[PDB]
């Protein structure tokens, strides 16, 4: 075991509206975006995301 | 203290463990170099007879560099 | 002495409550969940990881024949074959034309690689809550962790904390858990002893180092063909490898209520849910006479403006009359407005600016100042910031969730949908018995 080095993406900039948030997100290379809803159940989703 | 990645100088600092046994000092009191087993020497650093590395611009420069100063030697440089 | 309160159950969110006894000046009361444990009991059931299959050198009779033999090696199997004349480097190997029988075995065995990359089936029984808090009393502070069971005392010094069992029990693992480098799956593995070959669970073993592995991969050994000597066979995949890819997501990603899924060993850290009925015994030493704290004589609370913002979007003074100095608790007597301090100086006459937080669109709560009770009154608005990242520090109502002015618009339109009808009721039984009377 050991530690490598890992890239940061670009940090995104969120757009708030009613009930809602917006991510705008640039990758030049495939990232992994997941979200989870913090109530009793849990909207869990996957997405590998590349370009704007 | 600090996650077992993170080593811990005779300070009270944590610093990332490639930091240690890398050839330069970190630490304020250098805990992160005088403790590794690393004996290398680069084609520029000549190495003195009493085994510590010093690069080879030193030798016969008129001072004592070394412990045993082996630097002025006649016997290393012929004057 | 004794207080009986309900802390929702939200890690960081602080909650406030005012006891007091007869004689006894008020004392503020600060109870925070700074952080929780799900630990549940878990018992391990192999451990499995890819399998490397070794083919021994094979073994073969110039004349004469070979039986198979048993093995306790994982998979073992076992063929003999009838006739080769196997070559090598050198040529021939036997001289018998027909008559040579060769021997193959193929056993699998843990790869050299397994003890970095290897999974753990678990399986876990009913989880258990453990808490630590931060209970502030009077001008002291204590920290200290108790179990939510309703029985034991966890207490720092003195403190006699009891808190009770949890409203509702929930546990994010089912009953089946897979442990791979620190990530959590919720999976259904194949019990120990029955393995299924190309799945999960193909080989297991009590430990890495044990020497009691047993698998099932599906070995066959087929007829060899070319002239020089090979030991042919086919495999399936490996059951490891094929769940790695369809590994899914873990339970770091998928667990509900916020929960953060952490091992060694393995719990649950800062989950959100239910509410606990803690139980205090305050010392009676933290306790001050009534008589040496300062008294109001009067205090009247205006409000300058509200936001029913999950933050501290609210503002609040009051203006106050006092025969001493010192320090007085200040509480809300509500539970849809949460003050910010717990204590405040006070010199006789001034006035004092506190900030609060709710959730309804109604500043119509009381506020006390080392007793004397009053009431404010405000317009709260909604608020302008659609997203906040800070949770809300006081749960949604009903009965004061609605305006007053839509509460009178509701009550003025039922009010006269049931006067209308019992005024028609009124006249009618009046003028039917005035008919009754007639004859
Ligand atoms: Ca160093
Ligand atoms: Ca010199």
């Amino acid at each position: 075991p050991t530690v490598c080095r890992v890239p940061l993406a670009h940090t995104p900039t969120v757009t708030k509206w009613f009930k809602g948030i917006t991510l705008h997100l640039t990758a030049t290379r495939p990232t992994l975006l997941t979200t989870r809803k913090l109530g009793l159940r849990a909207d869990a989703t996957a997405e590998w995301i590349t370009g704007t | 203290k600090c996650e077992p990645s993170q080593f811990q100088c005779t300070n009270g600092r944590c610093i990332t463990l490639l930091w240690k046994c890398d050839g330069d000092e970190d630490c304020v009191d250098g805990s992160d170099e005088k403790n590794c087993v690393k004996k290398t020497c680069a084609e520029s650093d000549f190495v003195c007879n009493n085994g510590q590395c010093v690069p080879s611009r030193w030798k016969c420069d008129g001072d004592p560099d070394c412990e045993d100063g082996s630097d002025e030697s006649p016997e290393q440089c012929h004057m | 002495f004794e207080h009986a309160t309900t802390v929702p159950n939200v890690p960081g969110i602080p909650y406030k409550a005012l006891v007091e006894r007869a004689g006894y000046a008020p004392l503020n009361l600060e109870i925070t969940v700074v952080s929780s444990e799900l630990t549940p009991s878990t018992n391990k059931e192999y451990v499995t990881c890819k399998f490397h299959t070794v083919i021994p050198s094979p073994q073969v009779k110039c004349c004469g024949s070979l039986e198979c033999k048993a093995s306790s090696k994982a998979d073992y199997t076992c063929r003999v074959f009838g006739g080769v004349y196997p070559f090598m480097w050198g040529g021939a190997q036997c001289f018998c034309d027909s008559e040579n029988t060769q021997l193959s075995e193929a056993y699998v065995e843990f790869a050299p690689d397994c003890t970095i990359d290897h999974a753990v089936a678990l399986k876990v029984h009913t989880a258990a809550l453990k808490v630590g808090l931060r209970i502030v009393y009077g001008n002291t502070t204590a920290h200290l962790d108790t179990f939510v069971n309703g029985v034991t005392p966890g207490s720092s010094r003195d403190l006699k904390v009891i808190a009770g069992p949890i409203s509702a029990a929930f546990s994010p693992f089912d009953h089946k858990v897979v442990i791979r480098k620190g990530l959590v799956y919720n999976y259904d593995f194949p019990e120990y002893g029955a393995m299924k070959p190309g799945a999960f669970g193909d080989i297991q073993a009590s430990s890495l180092y044990a020497t009691d592995i047993v698998a099932r991969t599906d070995i066959r050994l087929l007829k060899p063909s070319v002239k020089n000597i090979h030991v042919p066979y086919t495999q399936a995949v490996s059951g490891y490898e094929m769940w790695k890819n369809n590994s899914g997501r873990p339970l770091q990603e998928t667990a509900p209520f916020g929960c953060k899924i952490e091992v060694e060993p393995l719990r649950a850290s800062n989950c959100a849910y239910g509410h606990i009925p803690i139980s205090i015994d305050i010392p009676d030493a933290a306790f001050v006479r009534s008589s040496e704290s300062p008294t109001i004589l009067e205090v009247s609370c205006t409000v300058a403006d509200c936001i029913y913002s999950a933050d501290f979007g609210g503002s609040l003074t009051l203006q106050y009359k006092a025969d001493r100095e010192g320090h007085c608790p200040v509480h809300s007597h509500s539970t849809t407005a949460v003050l910010k301090e717990a204590t405040t100086h006070v010199t006789a006459t001034g006035s004092i600016t506190l900030h609060f937080s709710t959730s309804s669109p109604q500043a119509n709560f009381i506020v006390s100042l080392c007793g004397k009770k009053t009431t404010c009154n405000a317009e709260c608005k909604p608020p302008a910031d659609h997203i906040i990242g800070e949770p809300h520090k006081v749960d949604q109502e009903f009965q004061a969730a609605v305006s007053k002015t839509s509460w009178n618009w509701l009550l003025a339109l039922f009010g006269g949908a049931s006067s209308l009808i019992v005024v028609g009721l009124i006249v009618l039984v009046c003028s039917s018995m005035l008919i009754n009377t007639r004859r």
